[PDB]
């Protein structure tokens, strides 16, 4: 899915 | 000066970015894992359409130098696509996204998008991210051919910038799932062209940027899955190019084998007379021999004589610690001939990472592999993999070394059939044995994971899957579990290995169920006793 | 499975 944080 | 996450718990969108461009960035993160309250109110489709118009015309705004305020905004709004994924009480409506699209073609469209700057690059990979969270991909093809195009070496100079053009890559990634991505990424030779050039550039190779030559090449190998679009020829062209130009093994080989992962995958490696490249890598990479006893053998990429003899050395202390912890009378289990070794020693990680792969067909996102192979088989080898590592034990300093030895010997004297025969759970034995055997009372993180309130029962180690890979549960709790039982039960565990040497699963199963009923009092207090002293 | 991410 989408990306986490950095 | 602190951050404070009750503030994005409201209904006020102007509240919201009050906080977003007070609190900052590093504060906005929080939202990623916040409590599902804190992410149903912040992540309102409201929210999101307002936080994303505010954006767009700032953004419109924007004059270089980087920007505090557009970064937690990119942020805030990427962290939603995020929430509304993994979190089912948020499902965003039809007028999000096109709005969320307005606000990044606000960024693109400004006179800086392509300023090069650390500050700016800041900002800008937010942006190249929610193209990705925001399921954009099939929008912005230009930016990755420009980005790809424009891109030197004065903004490689720039991590920040290095950071976030890499994002394209993951664009292109992403854009498998992405139905209108799929539908129109076979007209896309500009791309191609630019992906081709980008990896091929020889400038990269021993550089901070190879990594993203690598990126490219192994996601220009995924394009040749289009086997009839326009582009096929100009892939086919660029992969050949980039295995005629770069080496199987050595300087640059993180793009010839980018390349190699995806394109022997989605086509075929004859395509490109790559085929069977594993063996001459085999030989290569691992190109040392050094042979400890007529039972083990190491191959290795690059290990002093003093770190063989030291490993040689400790890997016979082991076993024969472990054939006296184990009873094992040095007695096999039958239909196993596993009498040699061999050990697979690649010089660090990023190596193993690299090379493993190809060479033994594994996945290598963990510390080390042991394959048993068929013990059955007349001359059949077993092979563990492993790498070096600074963090690993001295004098040998191979990470696991001990760790995967124990898995071997576990094979060969526990655990009848090769490594897929039981039909049940004994994850928790293999590395709980492979853990107890190699570091003994020795294990302060298993210490730690007492103390810290999140414990297991036996009944809940017993049945843990290397599914998702918790690392805490499987090789902590199972270390725990086999250190209780052998201290407080070394008769019960000779007769669970009396089923597990002969293969009977069910009453192996039968046997440690009862354990998990019994002896639960007994394990949660000796475990409190670790904790004490 | 197949290959992963960047
Ligand atoms: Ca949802
Ligand atoms: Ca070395
Ligand atoms: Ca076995
Ligand atoms: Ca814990
Ligand atoms: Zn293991």
């Amino acid at each position: 899915g989408p990306p986490g944080p950095p | 000066e602190q951050c404070d996450l009750s503030q994005f718990q409201t209904t006020s969108s102007n509240q919201l970015m009050a906080a977003i461009r007070q609190q900052g960035a590093s504060c906005v993160n929080a939202l990623f894992s916040a409590d599902t309250g804190v992410q149903e109110a912040a992540f309102s489709s409201n929210h999101m359409y307002n936080v994303a118009q505010y954006t767009r015309t700032l953004a419109q705004q924007y004059a270089g130098g980087g920007s505090d305020e557009l970064e937690a905004l990119y942020l805030y709004l990427r962290a939603g696509y995020y929430a509304e994924f993994y979190n089912s009480n948020i499902t965003f409506l039809s007028w999000v996204t096109p709005a969320v699209k307005g606000a990044v073609d606000a960024f693109v469209q400004n006179a800086h998008f392509y300023d090069n700057g650390d500050a700016h690059g800041k900002v800008l990979n937010e942006v190249i991210i929610t193209m990705d969270s925001a399921g954009l991909q099939h929008a912005y093809l230009d930016v990755v051919t420009q980005w790809l195009t424009r891109w030197n070496a004065q903004y490689a100079e720039h991590w920040y910038m290095r950071n976030a053009v890499n994002g394209v890559f993951t664009l292109l990634f992403g854009g498998q799932w992405n139905n209108q991505y799929t539908s129109l990424i076979g007209e896309q030779t500009a791309l191609v062209t630019a992906l081709q050039a980008f990896a091929l550039d020889r400038t990269k190779v021993n550089s901070p940027t190879e990594f993203m030559a690598a990126n490219a090449a192994r996601e220009l190998g995924r394009l040749a899955r289009y086997t009839d679009a326009t582009i096929a020829p100009k892939v086919t062209e660029g992969l050949t190019a980039i295995f005629g130009q770069y080496p199987s093994y050595g300087d640059g080989d993180a793009i010839w084998l980018g390349a190699a992962d995806t394109a022997s995958y989605y086509a075929d490696c004859s395509q490109f007379n790559i085929c069977g490249f594993e063996d001459a890598l085999r030989d290569a990479a691992l190109n040392q021999t050094f042979i400890c006893s007529d039972t083990i053998k190491i191959r290795s990429q690059d290990m002093s004589q003093a770190q063989h003899l030291a490993a040689c050395d400790k890997m016979a202390y082991e076993e024969s610690f472990f054939h006296t912890t184990l009873e094992t009378g040095n007695q096999p289990v039958a239909d196993d001939h596993n009498t040699q070794l061999q050990v697979n020693i690649f010089n660090s990680d990023t190596d193993y990472g690299k090379y493993a792969g190809p060479i033994f067909g594994i996945d290598t996102n963990n510390g080390g592999m042991y394959l048993e192979g068929n013990p059955a088989n007349v001359g059949n080898i077993p092979n563990f993999i492993a790498y070096e590592a600074s963090y690993a034990n001295p004098d040998h300093f191979v990470w696991n070394l001990e760790h995967e030895y124990v898995h071997y010997l576990d094979g060969r004297f526990n655990m009848y059939g090769d490594f897929g025969t039981p039909t049940e759970l004994v994850v928790w034995w293999s590395e709980g044995v492979a853990e107890y055997v190699s570091r003994v009372n020795d294990n302060p993180q298993a210490i730690a994971t007492i103390q810290d309130g999140s414990t297991y029962t036996l009944a809940q180690v017993f049945d843990t899957t290397y599914d998702g890979f918790d690392v805490d549960r499987i090789y902590r709790w199972g270390y725990l579990a086999v250190r209780f039982m052998f201290e407080r039960h070394p008769d019960e565990v000779q007769r669970m290995l009396s089923a597990t040497r002969q293969g009977r699963w069910a009453e192996y199963k039968a046997i440690i169920s009862g354990w998990a009923n019994q002896y639960q009092s007994e394990f949660a207090q000796w475990t409190e006793a670790l904790a004490k002293g």
